[PDB]
Order: C-alpha cells, then structure tokens, then sequence
C-alpha cells in the first residue's frame, strides 16, 4: 500500500493526496 | 513537487502536511 | 502514562506511536 | 473531536487510542 | 493541497518536503 | 518573506516552493 | 498499545510523550 | 540498553515508562 | 550559534542533538 | 529549571549542554 | 558538542537549531 | 557535500554552521 511504497521505493505527494478525507 | 521516499513517522508528517485540515487515513499492511 | 496538550504534528505523531501498524484517523472537523 | 479532546483540551495515550482503526 | 500556518522547525520541515533534492534556503530575516 | 507569507498568515505548497533553489 | 522500533531521534520523541511532566533519563550505550 | 533494544529490536511504551522521572 | 525559545517535543530533539551519546535528562518540574 | 531556561525564556545550545550527563 | 549521523530530514532539524534566526540554504547533491 | 557527509559519515555542528546564511 501507500505506506510500503513511500518507504520501499518512493511516492508522490499527489499520491499521499488520495488519503486525505 | 518532488518525490519521497517516507519511512516511519516521516510518512504521517507528509500526510499531514499534503491533507491539512481534511485530515487523512493512515493504514499500513498487516 | 501522562496527560498534555497535543496539536497538529505533534498529535498525529502521537496517534503514530500509540496505534501503529493498526493504522488510525485524523479527523480533524471531527 | 480529537483535535478538541487532545489539543484544545488534555487527554491521555488511552483516549489517543480511541482513534486507532 | 491545503493552506495552514507552518513556523520554526515545521516550516523548514515542509520546505524539506516541497522541494527535497532542488534544495532550498530559510531566510527568516528575509 | 517566507515566515511572514507562511507561519504569519498562511502558505500553501505551492507558495512553499518559492524557497526551493 | 503496539510495539515499537524507534531510532535516534525517534526514540527521544516517544519518550516525551510516554513521560510527559515527570520527563526522563535519555542513556545510550557508550 | 533500551536505546539499543528500541532501534535494534522493538520495544514497548511500558518499556519506555521506566525512564521517566 | 543562536538563542531561541526551545519547548517540549523541539526541547527533548535539541537536548539529544546536543548531548546525543553522553545522554541526557529532561526534567521539566526541575 | 530547563524550561524556565530555554522555553520560556531564551538559551543557547551552550546552555543546553548543562542538561546532558 | 558531539558528531551527528544525520539523514533525511533530521539534517534540516538540526540546521535549524544550528542556524536560528540567521537561517540556512540546504543544498543536496543532484 | 554536507548533506551527503552527514548521513552516510558524521558531520560536527561547526561543519553544520557553515550552512547559516
Ligand atoms: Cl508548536
Ligand atoms: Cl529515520
Ligand atoms: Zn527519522
Ligand atoms: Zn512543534
């Protein structure tokens, strides 16, 4: 999910943005 | 922007930051 | 454990540490 | 809510849980 | 995104995020 | 400047990104 | 409450929060 | 120590609560 | 350096910058 | 004590080395 | 003082207490 | 550089003054 992938690789703020409510 | 690379704490601090006051859901696996 | 004040960063720094791979909200509007 | 138990008011690591999944 | 209020070591935290490896400067004096 | 833009009043991101080099 | 993995700084950071008024003793190994 | 045991292995806050004051 | 106002969670991270493996204690009621 | 000293008001990381052991 | 092993976004924690009012430029390779 | 010197050595705070303004 998006917490293994920010760390294991990288991940953008547009995809930290899908989990706002 | 640029890309990130967030372990740990550092991930909730950017959802912070990116969601302001909509809030954000944190859900790690397993 | 203690009670204090805890905004912004710092709470969600505090529900990282306490729920953990659980996961959590922050919920802000409420 | 959390921002008004935790911030504006005091609360302890157990009500923080309150707000686990 | 959103729009709050960043000060001090959050500030330059946010800063961090934003531009990362382009680097960037602090200049409070300004 | 950038503390009266973003602690003072209120920044977004985007204006955040005025201060990368 | 989850177990934790905390390093450096991180570690400082739950142990303010764990002892809020009462603070703490911070010592490392050597 | 606990500084090693957090960061080597994991530790628990009731762990952590025996360094306070 | 400099002189700032220095308060909870940002003390606890400057004593450790400063102090890191002599170690340090936060005693805030004195 | 340390926060009369650095939060409330002001001191240097010179200062800050007091608190160390 | 003591050596510092600092990444990520912890290098710009402690320039920050380093630097105070006078700020800093954080400049990374690449 | 600096940046780099930090995380994958040491560095000193009189190394980190450096990068003041
Ligand atoms: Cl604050
Ligand atoms: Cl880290
Ligand atoms: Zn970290
Ligand atoms: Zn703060």
């Amino acid at each position: 999910g998006i917490v293994e992938q920010c760390c294991t690789s990288i991940c953008s703020l547009y995809q930290l943005e899908n989990y706002c409510n | 922007f640029v890309n990130q690379h967030l372990c740990g704490s550092h991930l909730v601090e950017a959802l912070y930051l990116v969601c302001g006051e909509r809030g954000f859901f944190y859900t790690p696996k397993t």
